[PDB]
RNA sequence: UCCUCCUAAAGAGUAACGGAGGAGCACGAAGGUUGGCUAAUCCUGGUCGGACAUCAGGAGGUUAGUGCAAUGGCAUAAGCC
RNA sequence: ACGACCAGGGCUACACACGUGCUACAAUGGCGCAUACAAAGAGAAGCGACCUCGCGAGAGCAAGCGGACCUCAUAAAGUGCGUCGUAGUCCGGAUUGGAGUCUGCAACUCGACUCCAUGAAGUCGGAAUCGCUAGUAAUCGUGGAUCAGAAUGCCACGGUG
């Protein structure tokens, strides 16, 4: 995982949008290719939905996903099985 | 009889308040313990019925009236008569005293222990239990034995409702949950 | 009861870790010590900690601040 | 040698013993001894009572048998719930950390499955 | 050849290459007696234990049981120790 | 547009089949303490002592070094003592959970390392098959290239033999 002493990491562009998003109380799917931000605890009931290589799969943020990044929530792979 | 003389001093006196029954006689008590093992393993050799029930006649101190099978059915492959499984009725005294060794020292004996269920009462009154391990009570050495074995435990008592039987136990401080 | 047929039934002397000296009637024949009993085990309290959930959003405001 | 519920054996030195108990390795079996004064080389037999319920109030310090076993599962079960990366592999039999599954699985798949 | 039911017409009996099933044994206790006991099934609860073993309660009331076919009996049990 | 730019994904998927390897299945060993003996290399956007802090990977301050000077860097196998005493074990380390460090805009897919916990298979391998004639095989550590980070691979080096 990433350093205590660096903290966690957000893209500025996603930050923004859940400045905004949170006063202005839009409940608009947010579409995000910020795989890689860690999703922060303002951030808990909102639609954003993450890009997974080749669609936004929409994400509802849930009390326990804080301490985990964007793309844990949209897998790249799809995989049913080989019979 | 530590626990009947505990019963009809204190144990009356709270059932009465908190039911308003018209008569002493209208409380609950317990009436008998029963000890299972159900041995469906002994069809293979009399050995290991034999033992468990040797073992359970170490757990509360009768020897076991060996039960059989009231019918045949074959997916046990099991004959009407093969003897399966052994039991013993606690009344009096030697239900008390076992019925003290039980709340006191096997149940937190158990691995893991976390509670009971306020959802076994037979829906008149009547509780019963399982324990995975014979090992809880004190009676069996832990080297002297090789097979892990089980059993339950049955409380049988006059309640006539499902609560009734339930604040019986309560009375007797039985860890539900 | 009958006679022959049952096990030796004695009253013995049952101790604890919390000195909970307790005498039962049993099948053992020598003293026995314990380790817990219903008045030390720790049913009342120790298991009401013993669940631990966590917090997921204090986990994280605890290791930094902004 | 009843410890945290379950038995441990006697004929065992004092470190290797106390391992057998589900929460403590050889690290942690130093760190009961040191604590207890009691020293290492020496076996379940032959200990004061007292000395092991001196034994028995460090071992209760930490998560042992009952509720190692509750946290492992709830946390597995978080990660079940949420539908996380993580969780499904958890939940695929697949392996979670970033093995590879095209060859050498079989800790998590178990043996192997031939095509019928 | 023998047993049971129907045909058989409310006593007995009653035919057909009429309709359906069995028997050619078993048991030294599965006999005698005294004493005692009462099923099937289902419901709920309960370690392994599962549709189904054993245990505890309740419904039920013989829908069970009878060494074997069917019919008639069987609780005073002829059923079960 | 079969050219060009960017983000994200993929090249790491997984019923399976094969090659090449690594670590094992232990007592000619595991472990703990003590202790002896190497060679060959790399180093400036680098190597980084000493001291301090951290269980630890590391962190801080910070010398010395373009290097027969200083640093990477204490060789390990060995020996000496103690320990386990044939067990799926004080063997084996997979897997997984928790907590971290570092690199890097950034470690979710998808890095390495550390700590605590976890303790699979495995008890010497069917038919088959490979390497090797002397400092060789076998075994034991060491270094480099690539490289921000990232080897059990590769290329070198000595020990025992
Ligand atoms: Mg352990
Ligand atoms: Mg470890
Ligand atoms: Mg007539
Ligand atoms: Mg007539
Ligand atoms: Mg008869
Ligand atoms: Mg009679
Ligand atoms: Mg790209
Ligand atoms: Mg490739
Ligand atoms: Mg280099
Ligand atoms: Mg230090
Ligand atoms: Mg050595
Ligand atoms: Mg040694
Ligand atoms: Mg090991
Ligand atoms: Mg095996
Ligand atoms: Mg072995
Ligand atoms: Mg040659
Ligand atoms: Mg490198
Ligand atoms: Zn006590």
């Amino acid at each position: 995982p990433r350093s205590l002493k660096k903290g966690p990491f957000i893209d500025l562009h996603l930050l923004k949008k859940v400045e905004k998003a949170v006063e202005s109380g839009d409940k608009k799917p947010l579409r995000t290719w910020s795989r890689r931000s860690t999703i922060f605890p303002n951030m808990i009931g909102l639609t954003i939905a993450v890009h997974n290589g080749r669609q936004h799969v929409p994400v509802f943020v849930t009390d326990e996903m804080v301490g985990h990044k964007l793309g844990e929530f949209a897998p790249t792979r799809t995989y049913r099985g080989h019979a | 009889a530590k626990l009947h003389d505990y019963y009809k001093d204190e144990v009356v006196k709270k059932l009465m308040t908190e039911f308003n029954y018209n008569s002493v006689m209208q409380v609950p008590r317990v009436e008998k313990i029963t000890l299972n093992m159900g041995v469906g393993e002994a069809i293979a050799d009399k050995k290991l019925l034999d033992n468990a029930a040797a073992d359970l006649a170490a757990i509360s101190g009768q020897k076991p009236l060996i039960t059989k099978a009231r019918k045949s059915v074959a997916g046990f492959k099991i004959r009407q008569g093969y003897p399966i499984g052994c039991k013993v009725t606690l009344r009096g005294e030697r239900m008390w005293e076992f019925f003290e060794r039980l709340i006191t020292i096997a149940v937190p004996r158990i691995r893991d222990f976390r509670g009971l269920s306020a959802k076994s009462f037979d829906g008149r009154g009547n509780y019963s239990m399982g324990v995975r391990e014979q090992i809880i009570f004190p009676e069996i050495d832990y080297d002297k034995v090789d097979r892990v074995r089980g059993l339950d435990i049955t409380i049988t008592t006059t309640a006539k409702s499902d609560e009734e039987g339930r604040a019986l136990l309560a009375a007797f401080d039985f860890p539900f949950r | 009861m009958k006679k022959d047929i049952h096990p030796k039934y004695e009253e013995i002397t049952a101790s604890c870790s919390c000195g909970n000296v307790m005498k039962i009637r049993s099948t053992v024949g020598h003293d026995l010590n314990l380790d817990v009993c219903s008045k030390c085990h720790p049913f009342f309290t120790g298991k009401q900690r013993d669940v631990a959930t966590g917090g997921r959003v204090d986990r994280f405001n605890k290791r930094f601040n902004i | 040698a009843r410890i945290a519920g379950i038995n441990i054996p006697d004929h065992k030195h004092a470190v290797i013993a106390l391992t057998s108990i589900y929460g403590v390795g050889k690290t942690r079996s130093k760190a009961i001894l040191a604590a207890a004064g009691i020293a290492e080389d020496v076996k379940i037999s032959e200990l004061s009572e007292g000395q092991i319920d001196t034994l028995r109030d460090e071992v209760a310090k930490f998560v042992v048998e009952g509720d190692l076993r509750r946290e492992i599962s709830m946390s597995i079960k978080r990660l079940m719930d949420l539908g996380c990366y993580r969780g499904l592999r958890h939940r695929r039999g697949l392996p979670v950390r970033g093995q590879r599954t095209k060859t050498n699985a079989r800790t998590r798949k178990g043996p192997r499955k031939p095509i019928k």
